[PDB]
RNA sequence: CGGAGAGGUA
């Protein structure tokens, strides 16, 4: 969706946009594993364990 | 609903006036795009002819900076509401959480 | 495609050893000033160095 | 000397998730064809999308009674409606329901040449038995993305207050995932396969999309060469077009009993602008 | 026919006035200027290029003179009218005529932040890479080799070059030999002029 | 803890993935960082400034 | 393509009288209909005038 | 109008004198500029029929780091003049030639044996320089037919055969405006050849090859 | 087709 300039990070030292980018991808990966268990039928027993 | 937050999103959203916090608890009797009707409990009702609670959600209006200011209900019929719960999401609000 | 990640900023392996050695020096060189050997002005010009 | 590819297999993980395979492929032709087909499947692919008039509304910024959602929100979720039409290119659906309960896509009309891909697509929610909703969903067919803001010509026709324009997003393809890899031995090495993994909103067929993008690609590669009373008075004399009436002078038209007083006055008014009836 | 007729035509925006506007825009320079005009290099002349949208495009090489980044900066446009104003825009304040600062003879069209990194990646020299230790017949063969995915951009390879030298009295001695270089540096030689 | 969160779902622990070109179908070297960032839209539009 | 005026100003090293002589010359081309001493490629009087003094 | 895509009108075809052209396709749709421009670019370099030099052996030298008296160049240097040589070959697959000559002066392509079907396109191409009246040069050049570029490591002295008869290609997408539309591409292709085939005809070659790869779908 | 004050952008 967005193509940012990577050279703007070392000039103005704002690393919080690098950890949020990694943490935001991690948060989406836990939302894709549940979406897979919701797109197809899955018992609540499997959803309560993951 | 930003995935990466600091936990201070509900505090700003609830303390602001853009949302519609439930005054007294109960069960949603009639939800609507512009009105909210919740049947208050037997204890939370005043002794002499208390009745119910009615929340009139604001429609599309303009702000000081010419921005849209409208609310949207986030409840359903039969859902038991407790005192302090959020009943509507105004501008930049997602289920009682700030989202800009 | 020259990106920038969290692993592209490597911390030196002996950084912890230099800081631990530095705080150990200050923990005893400050007490040498309290004995009346050096003044507070010259000690200030020494800790910053 | 080139082993042309063939449509070998078409997998089907679900009603939306597909996986096609293109083999055999030569050296440097996997990425050459994989990218070229991806750039067409995403850009231009025909589809259908909602382009709708509700009874008790005047604009999308209003609000109706007995509906939990908002009028603009209703126009927002109607955008994501998977419709499939094979007969014509312009259909008008209808949605009528009353009583407490959600309003899904099943409740919409059951036209013969209209197939609903996701009947459980929630569109609205009713919250009062003494309420009802009635709308006419005008579905069309096109390609690409066309916003409602571009429909400001105001030189073709005018729309009533009841009409509500919606953003047209008739593009069934969502994402394309091809991947080149080494094929089997085939008694000849240096042969690679192309495994395309597409995904759509159940409104198109995998084969019907690859045979269509390749057609568009070949259609561009061919550029490889060097270089009524007034009108009834004139229609009585078998004259329907303005050219037949303008061929004769106004004096010749006035010498006939077929022309009336109103027709002669209308012809004189049109002739005053030096546009017609100039002898 | 009349002045009023032309106004209604532009008012309705016929499809023909667009090809008529392209006529005057072709050779009519315009002046661009930002708010903090400190030196004279803040008002230059450019040739307008019609583009769809509501934003102005400014060459990323004159941004150093204007001192304008792309975080919300705005500039003001000006259109000369008379013949003298148009000629002064081309012969005195044209963007391709003001490349040296009035304070020092050093250039002011130095690119940065994407051109100096890119050329540094081509001119880089790796130790072990696909294609190390080969022979290329010139810079044209190097471009064919790299785009084909057969050799890396930074790999040592002996390449033959023909570098002209205009140091004589108009004559250009075409020295030809085999220089030791990489793939990236060879492809960049196709841009370097003769002299 | 971010890397451990990237190990629950099937995601690369390094954080940087390998992308392909969209106009040439080529593979970019030095695999880039791709994630999910929360961007905002300031009330500075070009329609109110042109 | 009137990209630069280097070769033009090298002949007459003033950069001020050139604008003056070109303004008068281009005005005689526009004001009164005439054929430019040089062929035209859908250019204006300003470009044609500077192109004429090039020789 | 669901399948009514615009067609380019190549109104301008400018080319340098001998082996350099510049084609400008206009107008194209949005996104087809890079689509079509790169499709033929990858094929032109990586899959293009042609003949080049594969291996040349010296009658008295069996090592790369050697030298022969009377030659102004080196044995490593004369390999380039064999690579840059462009030869058109008949339907025959391969054929070996020689460079038997003893004389003072530069060795041009005209000194190579005719060998019948072998037709040299650049007789002015110089292979090496000789200065002694008795220094004789002799080698065995072996041509071969292939598609693409084959380096030395992918494979008597080896020669990196450049079968592709195109020296370079670099397209450039631009902006073209219809009466009302403006966001449409404008492809500009620049390409140089090696003199074997004209660049104008070289486009029709790869475009036909790509058109034949889409027969099972259209 | 104004005068002061406040806030914001480069
Ligand atoms: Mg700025």
């Amino acid at each position: 969706d967005i193509v940012l300039n990577p050279l703007g990070v070392p000039s103005r030292m704002n690393i919080g946009q690098i950890l949020e980018t990694h943490l935001g991808m991690a948060a989406k990966g836990i939302g894709d594993k549940i979406n897979a268990m919701l797109k197809q039928q899955q018992e609540v027993a499997k959803l309560r364990e993951f | 609903k930003p995935l990466v937050g600091t936990g201070m999103e509900r505090a700003v959203a609830v303390d602001s006036g853009v949302t519609a916090v439930a005054k007294r608890g109960g069960v949603v009797q009639y939800v609507d795009a512009s009105r909210i009707v919740i049947k208050v409990n037997e204890d939370e009702m005043y002794p002499g002819e208390a009745g119910i609670d009615i929340y009139n959600l604001t429609k599309y209006t303009r702000s000081n900076q010419n921005t849209c200011i409208n609310q949207m209900p986030c409840v359903s019929l039969g859902e038991p509401v407790e005192r302090g719960d959020v009943l509507a999401d105004g501008p930049s609000t997602d289920l009682g959480e700030l989202a800009l | 495609g020259a990106s920038v990640g969290i692993d592209d900023m490597v911390i030196p392996e002996k950084k912890h050893e230099i800081i631990s050695e530095a705080e150990a020096e200050v923990a005893e060189i400050q007490e040498q000033f309290q004995s009346g050997l050096v003044t507070a002005g010259e000690r200030y010009n020494k800790v910053i160095d | 000397e080139f082993l042309k590819p063939r449509l070998v297999d078409i997998e089907q993980v679900s009603s939306t998730h597909a996986k096609v395979t293109l083999e055999p492929l030569e050296r440097g032709f996997g990425h050459t064809l994989g990218n070229a087909l991806r750039r067409i499947l995403l850009s231009s692919m025909p589809g259908c999308a909602v382009t709708v008039e509700i009874d008790g509304v005047l604009h999308e910024y209003s609000t109706k009674e007995g509906v939990q959602e908002d009028i603009l929100e209703i126009l927002l979720n109607l955008k994501g409606l998977a419709v499939r039409v094979q007969g014509k290119d312009e259909v008008i659906l209808t949605l009528n329901k009353s009583g407490i309960g959600p309003v899904t896509a099943a409740d919409i009309t059951h036209d013969g040449d209209v197939e609903i891909v996701k009947p459980q697509h929630v569109i609205c929610h009713l919250t009062d038995e003494n309420a009802s909703i009635s709308m006419r969903i005008k579905v069309q067919r096109g390609r690409g993305y066309v916003p409602a803001s571009t429909r400001i010509h105001s030189e073709e026709d005018e729309r009533p207050i009841g009409r509500l324009l919606v953003d047209a997003c008739y593009s069934p393809v969502e994402r394309i995932a091809y991947n080149v890899e080494a094929a089997r031995v085939e008694q000849r090495t240096d042969l690679d396969k192309l495994v395309i993994e597409m995904e759509t909103n159940g409104t198109i067929d995998p084969e019907e999309a690859i045979r269509r993008a390749a057609t568009i690609l070949a259609e561009q590669l061919e550029a490889f060469v060097d270089l009524v009373r007034s009108a009834n008075c004139l229609k009585a004399e078998a004259i329907h077009y303005i050219g037949d009436l303008v061929q004769r002078t106004e004096v010749e038209l006035l010498k006939t009993p077929n022309l009336g007083k109103k027709s002669l006055t209308e012809i004189k008014d049109v002739l005053a602008s030096r546009g017609l009836s100039l002898g | 026919t009349t002045i009023k007729a032309a106004k209604k035509m532009v008012e309705r925006e016929e499809a023909v006035v667009w090809d008529i506007l392209d006529e005057v825009i072709r050779e009519h320079p315009v002046l661009l200027n930002r708010a903090p005009t400190l030196h004279r290099l803040g008002i230059q002349a450019f040739e307008p290029v019609l583009i769809e949208g509501k934003a102005i495009q400014l060459h990323p090489l004159v941004c150093a003179a204007y001192n304008a980044d792309f975080d919300g900066d705005q500039m003001a446009v000006h259109v000369p009218l008379t013949l003298e104003a148009q000629l002064e825009a081309r012969a005195l304040m044209m963007s391709t005529n003001n490349i040296l600062s009035p304070a020092n003879g050093e250039p002011i069209i130095v690119p940065s932040q994407d051109v100096v990194l890119g050329l540094y990646y081509m001119t880089r020299d790796c130790v072990n890479a696909k294609g190390e230790g080969m022979v290329l017949t010139g810079p044209k063969e190097a471009e064919r080799l790299y785009r084909s995915g057969l050799a890396s951009l930074h790999a040592r390879v002996k390449v033959r070059i023909t570098e002209y030298e205009k140091d004589a009295n108009g004559e250009l001695v075409a020295k030809t030999s085999l220089k030791d270089t990489t793939v990236g540096r060879a492809i960049l030689w196709m841009i370097v002029p003769k002299g | 803890e971010i890397k451990e969160l990237l190990k629950l779902g099937d995601l690369p622990t390094s954080g940087q993935i390998r992308l392909y070109d969209g106009r040439t179908g080529e593979q970019f070297e030095r695999p880039v960082t791709v994630g999910y960032m929360y961007m905002l839209k300031l009330n500075h539009l070009v329609d109110d400034k042109m | 393509a009137r990209v630069t005026v280097q070769d033009a100003v090298e002949k007459i090293g003033n950069r001020f009288d050139l604008v003056l002589v070109a303004a008068r010359r281009a005005r005689q081309m526009q004001v009164g209909g005439k054929d430019p001493l040089v062929p035209e490629e859908n250019d204006k009087t300003t470009v044609i005038a500077l192109r004429e003094i090039e020789e």
